[PDB]
């Protein structure tokens, strides 16, 4: 709904059921309808065309070792399990398998310099490597 | 000091495996009567076969697979190994990094290397009875340090036969101490502290540690005679100018003036003495210290100190009674009551102990007398036990 005009820039027209007798009642309108979602796959492609959503999950999943074709699905287990299973077989182990912050009190109040946004990117990853934590590598009891 | 032919160790140690070795007494002296569990098989052995070939992981439950063990391979090199956390033969079992070394006996090494810096006598492969004149002495100070003023009962002593002596002692529960306390009792024998590098290598303090006073009471009765009876260090230019460098210079050309108007080398340390009693250690005060004339005598014979093994809880060495292929010569006990009688020229080698018993068990040659001492600690230690 707001992406239609934050990326896609541009607007979309909307009808309710009440209208819908209406553009019942209605060539010209309902017409508009059709054409409208025409121009609504459209622009559900232009999304695709500048996010460029298939050439990057088609790399991940690449790089991932998992169906792309529950990818898309939506999943963080997956394309992380399915990864790590590649390398821990390497490693002649057996695994388990399937079955069923700090806040620091915002100080509100506004601000009149310059301020600055820093990112800590890439913080869990770091300071794992950093301190080379591992499964094996713990007494865990 | 040497082995002379590997042609004959094979079929030496096949017997010496099979019917030279206190399997009994051995079994016994680590396990300790067995008064704790999981206590000999996790006590580590290390085995070294031919090329050297040394080898971690290795133990057996009691005396009688060991041995049978022992006779499979033959082993040519065996250092005892502290019993670590776990399962030594099996350390790769549980989580890695969890596999550590808790408690290890309290070892000591000498080397007659140490000497080396005024050592004449010999060569680095080869003795005579002067260096080994240190071997009879630097180990008596070592012995009753622990005799006296560490609350020990429990020692045991070995020469290695071709440079360094052993003490691989077991105390009540210092077998069970921190790495920190290994550091800390070294750290306090080490007094004259010289290698190849500094000169002036003792900065002996003001004040004198008691421990340096009963030192130096052993030092006025065992130095002199070997320095100026068996070496008479003063002889040439080469002995005294590795000497007279570690020494103030108001009086450094009186010293020479004495060596080359000479016929013995008595009447230069004795005008060293003279001119000391006229030289001013403090100019300050009156008292006239012997400060550096004795650090030059200790330092010539003091037992210089390894600052790696003797803390460590990694380095392994030998088995009583396993032989050194490099010398022959076997692990000897070596006593306070010996220290007064040993020599090393006499006591025997591998070779000689099979061509000993190659004439029932150590109960017939001198292998039952030196391993008299042996069962003398094993005694002790059924003293020790309640
Ligand atoms: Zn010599």
């Amino acid at each position: 709904s707001e992406l239609v005009q934050q990326i896609l820039k541009t607007e979309r027209v909307v009808i309710p059921m009440e209208n819908i007798q209406n553009m019942y009642s209605e060539s010209s309108q309902l017409l508009y309808l059709l054409e409208h979602t025409w121009k609504d796959a459209k622009f559900i492609l232009q999304i695709m065309c500048e996010l460029n959503v298939l050439p990057l999950a088609l790399q991940i999943t690449n790089i991932a070792g998992n169906i792309m074709s529950r990818t898309l699905m939506g999943g963080r287990s997956e394309r992380n399990e399915f990864l790590l299973l590649h390398a821990f077989y390497e490693n002649n182990y057996i695994v388990p398998d399937k079955q069923i912050g700090l806040v620091l009190d915002p100080k509100v109040g506004f601000y009149d310099k310059f301020i600055l946004l820093l990112d800590f990117n890439s913080l869990y990853p770091s300071i794992i490597q950093e301190f080379n934590i591992c499964f094996t590598t713990v007494q865990r009891v | 000091m040497e082995t002379f032919d590997p042609t004959e160790l094979p079929e030496l140690l096949k017997l010496y495996y099979r019917r030279l070795f206190p399997y009994s007494q051995y079994y016994r002296w680590l396990n300790y009567g067995g008064v704790i569990k999981n206590y000999f098989q996790h006590r580590e052995f290390s085995f070294t076969l031919k090329d050297d070939i040394y080898i971690r992981y290795q133990s057996f439950n009691n005396q009688s697979d060991l041995e049978k063990e022992m006779q499979k391979m033959n082993p040519y090199k065996i250092d005892i190994g502290a019993v670590y956390s776990h399962r030594p033969n099996q350390h790769n079992t549980v989580k890695l990094g969890a596999f550590q070394a808790q408690e290890k006996e309290l070892v000591f090494d000498i080397d007659m290397t140490d000497y080396d810096d005024v050592r004449r006598c010999c060569s680095s492969a080869d003795i005579c009875p002067k260096c080994w004149t240190l071997m009879t002495m630097a180990i008596r100070i070592i012995d009753r340090a622990l005799k006296e003023d560490f609350g020990f009962k429990h020692r045991l002593w070995v020469y290695s036969g071709r440079r360094g002596v052993h003490c691989w002692v077991c105390d009540e529960s210092v077998r069970k101490l921190s790495s920190a306390v290994r550091s800390g009792i070294v750290e306090y024998l080490s007094l004259v502290k010289g290698g190849q590098d500094v000169k002036k290598k003792v900065h002996l303090s003001e004040k004198i540690h008691p421990f340096i006073r009963k030192s130096i009471n052993i030092i006025k009765k065992y130095f002199e005679e070997y320095a100026l009876v068996n070496q008479d260090i003063l002889e040439n230019k080469e002995s005294w100018d590795k000497i007279l460098a570690l020494v103030p210079e108001t009086i450094h050309d009186e010293l020479q003036q004495s060596f080359q108007k000479s016929h013995n080398s008595l009447q230069r340390w004795e005008h060293l003495k003279k001119v000391a009693s006229r030289y001013q250690n403090n100019i300050k005060n009156d008292k006239y210290g012997p400060w550096l004339e004795w650090e030059i005598m200790l330092q010539y014979c003091f037992p210089r100190l390894d600052i790696n093994v003797s803390k460590g809880i990694n380095h392994l060495l030998k088995s009583p009674f396993s032989v050194h292929p490099k010398t022959g010569r076997i692990s000897v006990p070596i006593d306070l009551q010996k220290v007064d009688q040993f020599d090393p020229f006499t006591v025997p080698t591998i070779s000689f102990i099979c061509r000993e018993l190659d004439a029932r068990d150590y109960k017939k040659t001198s292998l039952a007398p030196y391993v008299k001492v042996f069962e003398h600690f094993l005694e002790n230690l059924d003293k020790s036990r309640k």
